[PDB]
């Protein structure tokens, strides 16, 4: 994984239309895209409503949410068995990419990653929150 | 293509002048349940000329005036309908 | 075009007690052991839960064959139970003789502490728990004069029942079929019409006709039950009958050379009542029930199954498509033949709407003699059948939804009539509860606005009759046309088919059968609120329905299954997301809708028709108050809730002290019912820690580790008991009243 | 009634027309129908139905003789029962 | 680019992309007279400023309020402008 | 955003990761645990709160913990 | 040949809405293009004159015919003045809203359905709310009072 898979202008899934599709976030904030390689031909459900064909080959496919973008992917990933990667877009046009955020699913163990957000403790050995009382502090966990 | 049609209604002089007469002429042929084997569009039309004498006066709630145009708008409005679904379904491959 | 056939597996299970002595045999989890207390309420939640038992469709059908067949056993057992009572334990006899003065009673009550109070001075000579199920009224309607009459039928009915219980045991552990058989949904359709309501309804217009026709003419003519000829005696004796009929001297010739005006006589299109006993004439009841038999078992004609002549449905639904609508009703057939959850819904939603319409249409045409008279059995048949149909509809919702979790599937529905409607989903929900929020504030303000204008001393600007007339001018013309149906648009009709649109109030004894229901400025309020209760629980109820799979707060909603509690407080907290969770909701506002429904009716009827004549007018039982005061909350809060409570508060001492006990026990259950609901399972869990700290002390510490209700079952129990409070508060309320003032 | 009467002749001439229109395959048959057919103004036969028993050279059957006995009793019942509605 | 075929993903049409489309908005410059269009920016020559526009609410709300209490009540004759003239009556108790 | 916090209890059986729904857990070489990989989460920004982590802990009590704190759009599961 | 009216959004599937007969049928889509919101080109205040005018004009009507002096002789100048009243606090609600709703920069774009990238609506700003909201003040007063004149003045009113 030298470097992360940059995004083309790969036909999008043949889909009918829904009311479930992109709002004003899309325009003022941010929405996500997925980008997957299908083996064959085949219907999908679509996470917003309504039922959806991929085609063979790469497809792409914008969403609201990132959650929507990996809950497809999942889908893809213990169904179908494929392979896909999610990137963010901005208004700005600054694409982002997402998953798996390394090239490797999170889910696999990968040489490189560096351990964010861990406590070198059990959860009871955190203090008590009247010890960081009057300090800058999220809470216990955050010491 | 995925471009709305604006030609969505397929509006034909046709159809509008089919349904509307094809309803009126049947609507318009003796009727033995009514009296003097009047029509539906008959008895319709006597209502709306006496009502039509008091003008701003309306229909009272009991008039026989509600029942003949319910009667006969359902007919005619059917007929509207099902012309054109017949018209652009026959035009279309849904018969033959 | 497979050809439709009897197929079956000889000795598919042996009948074996091995399974009953090892509970929770149907699953996986549940059947290693009980690991704590949980396992209870899974073991019972999932019994009927056959999807989630087996894969495979064929034993999930033999199931449900076999268990349709227990119910059915069941249902006979109530019925034998009920003939049986109503043949040892009533008044049924001294009730044909004074139908108009003897309370009807098929309940006695042993004499134990002190509840033989309950058993009320019902007359006849006899003393028991007057009842309310009309079927008193159904035997007489029947032909039935004496008990044992009832008593045979009663023996019947078990036999039945244990021959129900045979044929599931049959269909399933001797000759369960393929679940090509059960697929077999043409020749369903053409045995369900032609066979079960056609020859069904035809058997009955023949009974009618040679049974109960002659004996409740007799009794219309004033005739003793215990001197009228027994029914063979009119059946097979031609003579006999022709002597109340004379068409019957000319056999059968005038039905088979299509003379059938010889059969006027019999055969009748009166319309309205009997003067005598209040209910539909029998002759017009049989006519009916003739031409009913006839178009269904024409209509059972229609499909094809192994001659091709007939339909078939998977074609007709294909076909029937348009611009609007893609693909239209393809794949429906594929839906509705491989999926029991979605026949389940449909035939509760429209079994719910039957019931519904059973309900009106027996208070407006009441159909059993004596039966309009005893105001107590029609509010309770028409309450009942509210209820039943309520529940059927909040049923139909969730089968909906199961359906739409487990058995849809994208593929076969690509563009087809349902994609479609999950594809605008937000459009759909979103108009309807637009339109929710325009009825509510539209008819509470009605409500609201006139207790503030009263609260204020300004009648004149209320929306009573006098002061802004919303006059339901709709549903008046509806009541004029049909009023003056049996002059044009009905000309053969010799009446209307209720009195209750006009002209003619029809009294039997004093009270009033039949009175013509007027519609004024309340009414209108009233039904506007119907439709506002209606259209939020559609609203509740359909929005589970269409984000069961999916939403845009949680995507991945169709892999969480059907019934799960939530997914967790984030996203701002996404509880009761799951579309069990909107019937849960989608339940709570039926209840509330019925509420509203049978106090409207019970209020109207006792206000506007039922009462009695005396000559100088109608007396009505509340005095015609609802006009006036049903525009009011306060009106409804004290006029019928204080005013018609009396019965019900008052009634300790009497016969009605149990409803008086029920009163108060359902507003209990109501309340504690608001206990599983307004709590979460955390907090218990943790009493149940410190209450397991107790008796660890104690070392009287279960096996089985107690934990708390699930949060799903929390709610489960919430609305259980809720429902259960609420309505038979307004149960005991409604008989109560209604038996009390007669 | 008797034979030679009016309604005697009406439903003799409605089970001749019937039998003789599914006969000649004017009217929908047993074998042949607008069952997986194309339009209006023309029926298929019917495979699943095709050869199902017969000795009659067009393949007449017996159910296709009950279902235009049975039709053709129902029409001749609505036009004999008009006119005895009483009004 | 936006417009091929089953593309509907551009970073050049980021608008088209996000579907942020003006649906029945219309640019043309000019619909009303000129002189109607003078009169009515005259008549409204002050009041474009949103702080001018919060000093006429303002003081509107001050008159009309001091109006209404002191004059526009008892013109609209209100009931309860109006006094009670009536003989009043005693609570339970003898409690006036 | 939420606050996720990974504890040395955490086996590595990837539980945690696999649950979540929008990509904020992954697992990291650790030395700590006989299967050799420790949970942690990087994307925090990303976690909604579903808690499906903490539900798919096996551990007792939780290697992973979800603390719910400031609410951004990408916390709250908006599509708008 | 199977014709399908319902369409999505610009031919794009994937945006939250369906081109339907309601939507963008030409009848439709002429009357509100042509309605003084969607006039983008035009001065936001005249715009705001005319829909002032408009609302203004009507919203009277329900004070004059159910207020509580609609029986007195009265109800006309009762129901008038309560409108005025509710021009004013819509006023008020046009104001708060000019002062915080356009804060942000909202740096997309906007373009017409068949591609044509057009400038921003000026009355999608602070300064052009106000102008519309002034323009509102006017066009709801001289309606109001155009409401009083025509129920003092129209033959057939009652
Ligand atoms: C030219 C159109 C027109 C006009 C000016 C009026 C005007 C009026 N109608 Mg009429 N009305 C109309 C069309 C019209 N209506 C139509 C098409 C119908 C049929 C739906 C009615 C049905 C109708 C009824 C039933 C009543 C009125 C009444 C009234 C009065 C209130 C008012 C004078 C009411 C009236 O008589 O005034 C007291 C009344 O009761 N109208
Ligand atoms: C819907 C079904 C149903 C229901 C609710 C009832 C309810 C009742 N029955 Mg009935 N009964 C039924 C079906 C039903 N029965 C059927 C199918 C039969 C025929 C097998 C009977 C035969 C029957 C008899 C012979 C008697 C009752 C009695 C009773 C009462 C007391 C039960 C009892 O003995 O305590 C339960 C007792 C034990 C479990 C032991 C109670 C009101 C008794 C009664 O009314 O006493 C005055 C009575 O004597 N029932
Ligand atoms: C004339 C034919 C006929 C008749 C009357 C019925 C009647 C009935 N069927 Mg249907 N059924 C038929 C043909 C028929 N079926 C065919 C051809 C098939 C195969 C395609 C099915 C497949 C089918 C299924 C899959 C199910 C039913 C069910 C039912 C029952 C619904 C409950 C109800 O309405 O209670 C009406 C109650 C009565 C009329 C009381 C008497 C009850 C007995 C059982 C009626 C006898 C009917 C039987 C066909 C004749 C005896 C045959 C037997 C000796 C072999 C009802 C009894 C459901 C049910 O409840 O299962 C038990 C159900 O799940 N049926
Ligand atoms: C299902 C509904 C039903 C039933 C069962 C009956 C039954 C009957 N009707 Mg009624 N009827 C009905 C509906 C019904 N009706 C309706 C809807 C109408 C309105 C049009 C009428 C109008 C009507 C009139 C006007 C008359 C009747 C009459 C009769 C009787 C004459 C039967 C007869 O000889 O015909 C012929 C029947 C048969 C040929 C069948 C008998 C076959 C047996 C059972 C075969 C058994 C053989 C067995 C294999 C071996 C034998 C030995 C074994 C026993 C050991 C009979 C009791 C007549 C009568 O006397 O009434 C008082 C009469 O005058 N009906
Ligand atoms: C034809 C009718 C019909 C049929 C065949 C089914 C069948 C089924 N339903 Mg459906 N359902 C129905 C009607 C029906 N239901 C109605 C009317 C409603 C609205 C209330 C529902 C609401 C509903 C929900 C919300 C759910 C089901 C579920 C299920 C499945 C499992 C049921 C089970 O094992 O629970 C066994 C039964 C119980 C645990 C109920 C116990 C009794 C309750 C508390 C009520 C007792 C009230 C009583 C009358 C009052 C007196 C009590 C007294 C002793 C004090 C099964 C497929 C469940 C499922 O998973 O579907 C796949 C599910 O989640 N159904
Ligand atoms: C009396 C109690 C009450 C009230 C007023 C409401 C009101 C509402 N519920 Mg709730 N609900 C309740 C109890 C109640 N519910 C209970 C106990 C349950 C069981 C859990 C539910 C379950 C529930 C669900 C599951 C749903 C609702 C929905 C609704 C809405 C239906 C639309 C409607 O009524 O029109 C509008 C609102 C009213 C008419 C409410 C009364 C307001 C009056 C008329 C005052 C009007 C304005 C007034 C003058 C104030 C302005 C001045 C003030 C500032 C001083 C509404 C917000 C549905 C919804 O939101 O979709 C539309 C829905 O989906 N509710
Ligand atoms: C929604 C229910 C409802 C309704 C219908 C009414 C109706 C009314 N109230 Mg009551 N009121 C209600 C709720 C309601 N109230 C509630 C909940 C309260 C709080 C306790 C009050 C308290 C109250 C008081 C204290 C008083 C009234 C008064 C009045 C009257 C005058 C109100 C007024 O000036 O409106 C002004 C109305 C408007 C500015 C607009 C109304 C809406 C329009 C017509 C909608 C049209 C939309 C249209 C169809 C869309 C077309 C689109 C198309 C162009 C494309 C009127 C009869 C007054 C009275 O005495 O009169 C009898 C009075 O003094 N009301
Ligand atoms: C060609 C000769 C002929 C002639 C002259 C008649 C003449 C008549 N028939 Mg007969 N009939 C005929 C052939 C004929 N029929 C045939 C071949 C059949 C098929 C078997 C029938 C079946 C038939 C039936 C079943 C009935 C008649 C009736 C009538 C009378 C007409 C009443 C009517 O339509 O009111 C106008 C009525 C309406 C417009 C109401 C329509 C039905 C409402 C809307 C309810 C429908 C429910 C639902 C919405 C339908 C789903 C779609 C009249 C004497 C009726 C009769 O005699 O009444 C006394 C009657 O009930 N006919
Ligand atoms: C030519 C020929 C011949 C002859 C033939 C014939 C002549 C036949 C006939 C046939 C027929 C002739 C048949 C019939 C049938 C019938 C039927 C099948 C009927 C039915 C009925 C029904 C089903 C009814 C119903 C009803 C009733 C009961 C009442 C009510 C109404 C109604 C109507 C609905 C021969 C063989 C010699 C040889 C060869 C050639
Ligand atoms: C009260 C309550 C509980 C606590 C209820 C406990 C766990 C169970 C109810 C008690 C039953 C009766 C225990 C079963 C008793 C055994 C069957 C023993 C035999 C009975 C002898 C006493 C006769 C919840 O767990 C709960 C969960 C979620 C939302 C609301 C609530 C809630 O309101
Ligand atoms: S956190 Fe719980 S689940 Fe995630 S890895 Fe460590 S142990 Fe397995
Ligand atoms: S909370 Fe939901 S999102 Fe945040 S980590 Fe745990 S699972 Fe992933």
């Amino acid at each position: 994984w030298t470097a992360p898979k940059l995004d083309p202008n790969t036909p999008s899934p043949i889909f009918g239309g829904s009311t479930g599709g992109l709002l004003r976030k899309a325009q003022v904030e941010e929405f996500y895209v997925l980008t997957w390689e299908a083996k064959k031909e085949a219907i999908f459900e679509m996470p917003t409503g309504g039922a959806a064909i991929m085609r063979k080959g790469p497809n792409l496919l914008k969403l609201a949410r990132k959650e929507q973008c990996l809950a497809l992917l999942n889908t893809f990933r213990s169904k179908m068995k494929l392979d896909g990667c999610i990137y963010r877009v901005f208004p700005s046009g600054e694409v982002q990419y997402l998953h798996p955020k390394d090239g490797v699913y999170p889910e696999k163990v990968n040489k490189g990653r560096v351990g964010a957000n861990q406590n070198m403790r059990s959860i009871g050995k955190n203090t008590n929150p009247a010890k960081i009382k009057f300090q800058g502090k999220l809470g216990p966990f955050e010491v | 293509d995925l471009k709305f049609d604006d030609d969505w209604k397929k509006s034909n002089v046709a159809v509008h002048l089919a349904s509307l007469f094809g309803w009126v002429i049947p609507s318009a042929s003796p009727c033995p349940a009514f009296p003097d084997n009047a029509s539906l569009f008959k008895v319709f039309s006597d209502r709306i000329s006496e009502n039509l004498a008091h003008f701003p006066t309306g229909p009272s709630a009991d008039d026989p005036i509600w029942l003949y145009m319910l009667t006969w708008h359902m007919g005619l409005f059917a007929c509207m309908m099902f012309g054109q679904i017949g018209v652009q379904a026959r035009k279309q491959g849904y018969f033959g | 075009i497979k050809t439709v056939k009897i197929v079956v597996d000889r000795d598919p299970v042996p009948t074996s007690f091995e399974k009953w002595a090892k509970p929770g045999h149907f699953s996986r989890t549940l059947a290693k052991g009980p690991a704590t207390t949980t396992w209870v309420w899974d073991l019972h939640a999932d019994a009927h839960d056959f999807d989630s038992h087996t894969t495979d469709l064929e034993d999930i059908s033999r199931k449900v064959f076999s268990a349709h067949f227990g119910q059915l056993g069941v249902i006979f057992i109530w019925l034998s139970g009920m003939y049986f009572h109503g043949a040892r334990f009533s008044n049924y006899e001294a009730w044909l003789s004074d139908p108009t003065h003897i309370k009807p009673s098929a309940q006695v009550v042993w004499p134990i502490v002190g509840q033989e109070i309950l058993n009320g001075d019902v007359g006849g000579g006899f003393q028991g728990v007057q009842i309310t199920s009309g079927f008193f009224q159904l035997w007489r309607g029947s032909g039935i004069t004496s008990e044992l009459q009832l008593y045979s039928t009663a023996i019947g009915a078990l036999i039945c029942a244990g021959l129900m219980f045979f044929a599931g045991w049959w269909h399933y552990h001797k000759a369960a079929p393929k679940l090509e058989w059960f697929q077999n949904v043409e020749s369903m359709m053409n045995h369900h019409l032609a066979g079960l309501l056609g020859l069904g309804s035809l058997a009955w217009a023949g009974h009618q006709i040679h049974i109960a026709l002659p004996v409740n003419t007799l009794l219309d003519a004033g005739v003793d039950p215990k001197e009228i000829p027994l029914p063979h005696e009119f059946m097979l004796n031609r003579a006999l009958m022709a002597e109340l009929y004379p068409s019957f001297a000319k056999g059968l010739t005038p039905f088979f050379t299509f003379n059938w005006t010889e059969y006027s006589d019999f055969l009748t299109f009166r319309g309205g009542l009997n003067p005598v006993t209040g209910g539909l004439w029998l002759t017009d009841m049989a006519h009916h029930h003739l031409a009913i038999a006839v178009l269904f078992l024409v209509a059972g004609h229609q499909y094809r199954t192994n001659w091709g002549i007939g339909h078939s449905m998977k074609e007709i639904l294909e076909a029937h498509k348009g611009p609007f609508t893609g693909e239209g009703h393809k794949g429906l057939y594929e839906i509705l033949t491989t999926s029991w959850h979605a026949q389940l819904a449909i035939n509760l939603a429209l079994m719910g709407s039957l019931s519904i319409i059973v309900s009106h249409h027996m208070y407006s045409m009441p159909p059993y003699p004596y039966l309009a008279t005893d105001y107590g059995t029609q509010l309770s048949l028409f309450t009942h059948h509210m209820w039943i149909g309520g529940f059927c509809i909040c049923g139909a919702a969730a089968h909906a939804a199961i359906f739409m979790v487990r058995d849809y599937d994208p593929a076969t529905n690509y563009n087809n009539v349902l994609d479609r409607v999950l594809r605008h989903r937000d459009a759909i929900i979103s108009h309807l509860n637009w339109v929710c929020i325009f009825l509510g504030f539209h008819s509470f303000g009605l409500y609201i606005h006139n207790d503030t204008m009263s609260a204020l001393g300004r009648p004149q600007d209320m929306f009573s009759d006098t002061a802004i007339q919303l006059q339901p001018i709709f549903a008046q013309f509806v009541q004029h046309t049909h009023a003056l149906a049996p002059e044009l648009t009905a000309p053969t009709a010799a009446g209307s088919t209720s009195a209750s649109w006009g002209g003619d109030i029809v009294a039997v004894g004093g009270k009033i059968a039949m009175m013509p229901i007027s519609l004024g400025t309340s009414d209108f309020m009233v039904h506007h609120i119907h439709a506002f209760t209606i259209h939020v629980t559609v609203l509740i109820l359909l929005k589970g329905v269409l984000f069961a799979r999916s939403s845009r707060l949680i995507p991945d909603k169709a892999n969480l299954g059907f019934r799960f509690p939530c997914d967790g407080p984030g996203r701002g907290g996404t509880c009761q997301v799951s579309a069990w969770d909107h019937v849960f909701l989608g339940l709570f506002w039926m209840y509330n809708s019925i509420s509203i429904v049978i106090f409207h009716f019970s209020w109207k009827m006792q206000s506007d028709v039922w009462g009695s004549v005396t000559g100088n007018g109608v007396s009505h039982i509340t005095g015609g108050n609802f006009a006036q005061s049903a525009n009011t909350i306060n009106g409804w809060l004290r006029d019928f809730l204080w005013a018609q409570s009396s019965q019900v508060i008052q009634s300790y001492g009497s016969a009605l002290s149990a409803y008086g006990l029920i009163f108060l026990g359902a507003h209990f259950i109501w309340a504690f019912s608001l206990m599983f609901l307004f709590s979460g399972r955390g907090y218990w869990q943790e009493l149940i820690e410190s209450i397991v700290w107790a008796h660890n002390k104690l070392k009287v510490a279960p096996a089985i580790q107690p934990r708390a209700l699930s949060i799903t079952q929390g709610r489960a129990v919430g609305v259980a008991h809720y429902l259960l409070g609420g309505i038979a508060t307004t149960w005991s309320f409604f008989l109560a009243r209604i038996i009390a003032v007669g | 009634w008797s034979i030679g009467s009016t309604e005697n002749m009406i439903v003799c001439f409605n089970t001749t027309a019937i039998l003789g229109a599914m006969r000649f395959g004017l009217m929908p048959s047993v074998k042949k129908n607008f069952n997986g057919a194309s339009s209006h103004t023309a029926m298929v036969e019917q495979a699943n139905a095709k050869t199902i028993g017969s000795r009659d050279p067009s393949g007449f059957t017996a159910v296709d003789v009950l279902a235009g006995g049975s039709l053709a009793t129902i029409i001749s019942a609505g036009e004999i029962l008009a006119g005895q509605v009483p009004y | 680019k936006y417009g091929d075929e089953s593309v509907y993903f551009d970073l050049s049409d980021v608008e088209a992309t996000t579907g942020s489309w003006d649906v029945y908005g219309v640019d043309s410059a000019s619909r009303y007279p000129e002189q109607q269009a003078a009169f009515f920016e005259a008549a409204a020559q002050g009041l474009g400023r949103r702080e001018a526009v919060y000093s006429v609410l303002a003081v509107s709300a001050g008159l009309l309020t001091v109006a209404y209490g002191v004059k526009g009540a008892k013109d609209a004759k209100l009931p309860i402008t109006v006094g009670p003239q009536q003989p009043a009556q005693v609570g339970p108790r003898d409690r006036i | 955003s939420h606050a996720v916090k990974i504890y040395d209890t955490c086996i590595g059986c990837t539980q945690c990761v696999r649950a979540c729904p929008t990509d904020v857990l992954e697992m990291v070489p650790w030395d700590g645990c006989k299967a050799g990989q420790i949970a942690s989460a990087p994307r925090t920004e990303d976690c909604v709160g579903c808690k499906r982590c903490e539900a798919a802990c096996p551990t007792d009590f939780l290697s992973v913990r979800v603390y719910l704190g400031s609410e951004t759009t990408r916390s709250m599961g908006l599509a708008y | 040949d199977k014709v399908q009216i319902v369409k999505p959004i610009n031919g794009d599937p994937f945006i939250g809405m369906l081109e339907t007969p309601v939507t963008s049928s030409p009848d439709v889509a002429n009357f509100l293009s042509n309605l003084p919101a969607y006039r983008t080109g035009v001065a936001p205040l005249l715009r705001g004159v005319e829909v002032g005018l408009a609302h203004g004009f009507f919203v009277t009507g329900p004070f004059i015919k159910l207020g509580p002096l609609r029986s007195t002789d009265a109800a006309e100048l009762a129901g008038c003045l309560s409108g005025a009243g509710l021009v004013l606090i819509l006023t008020a609600c046009l104001s708060i809203y000019g002062a915080t709703a356009f804060q942000r920069e909202e740096v997309v774009g906007l373009k017409t359905l068949s591609g044509r990238t057009i400038a921003k609506d000026p009355l999608q700003s602070s300064e052009g709310w106000a102008s519309f909201t002034s323009g509102w003040l006017v066009g709801g007063l001289s309606g109001v009072a155009w409401s009083y004149v025509l129920t003092q003045v129209l033959p057939y009113y009652s």
